[PDB]
């Protein structure tokens, strides 16, 4: 009720060159977010924004290492965003993090955050 | 490495005449420098101004979308250059309102960094 969260769900372990979907769904917040993401913090890395998409369905932008294998979509008029990835190599392993309310792939922009869900792509 | 959060108290936040602009511009510094043209301060808790980063988002005026403006309009010291300002002696007009804020908001935790707009 009272309280905002982004559940997300999808992910987890998948053999590299597979493909896994990730979602997120916001509750509690009673407007549209204007852009909503996906990020991650990969082993070793700090965290970047993967992929965002406003809430006309444009203004999409990637990471230049996910152009092409991933494909962010979201449903209009719900705060809802979604990462399809396709063709996964052992660098996408990392923790998964839906954003809500920010500006584009700034990641200091979002305040709000879900909890993390991991991808793990083996080799 | 005064913080971007420490800013926007510094320029915008007077929780606590119609004189008050050029008292107010020159004691949060905004007249050391250039004067600052225009100036907004909001007369209401630090909490309160803090929580409108989980309010209604909207674009900022530039077109940046991480904005949010208040539900309820607060009460506000708008503050604007004069004719006869001219630096380094700046000279402000001070006009009251009670408008609904918009701040571009950043951080963990998420805490307004930028005063954009009154409506």
């Amino acid at each position: 009720g009272s309280q905002v969260q982004l559940v997300e769900s999808g992910g987890g372990l998948v053999q590299a060159g597979g493909s896994l979907r990730l979602s997120c769904a916001a509750s509690g917040y009673h407007h549209p977010y204007i852009y909503m993401g996906w990020f991650r913090q990969a082993p070793g890395k700090e965290r970047e924004g993967v992929a965002a998409m406003d809430s006309g369905g444009g203004g999409t932008l990637y990471a230049d290492s996910v152009k092409g294998r991933f494909t962010i979509s979201r449903d209009k008029g719900k705060n809802t965003v979604y990462l399809q990835m396709d063709s996964l190599k052992p660098e996408d392993t990392a923790t998964y993090y839906c954003a809500a309310g920010g500006h584009h792939l700034r990641d200091h922009t979002y305040g709000q955050w879900g909890q993390g869900t991991q991808v793990t792509v083996s080799s | 490495k005064e913080t971007a959060a420490a800013k926007f108290e510094r320029q915008h936040m007077d929780s606590s005449s119609s004189n008050y602009c050029n008292q107010m511009m020159k004691s949060r510094n905004l007249t050391k420098d250039r004067c600052k043209p225009v100036n907004t301060f909001v007369h209401e808790s630090l909490a309160d101004v803090q929580a409108v980063c989980s309010q209604k988002n909207v674009a900022c005026k530039n077109g940046q979308t991480n904005c949010y403006q208040s539900y309820s309009t607060m009460s506000i010291t708008d503050c604007r250059e004069t004719g006869s300002s001219k630096y380094p002696n700046c000279a402000y007009k001070t006009t009251q309102a009670n408008k609904h804020i918009i701040v571009a908001c950043e951080g963990n935790p998420y805490v307004p960094v930028h005063f954009d707009a009154s409506v």
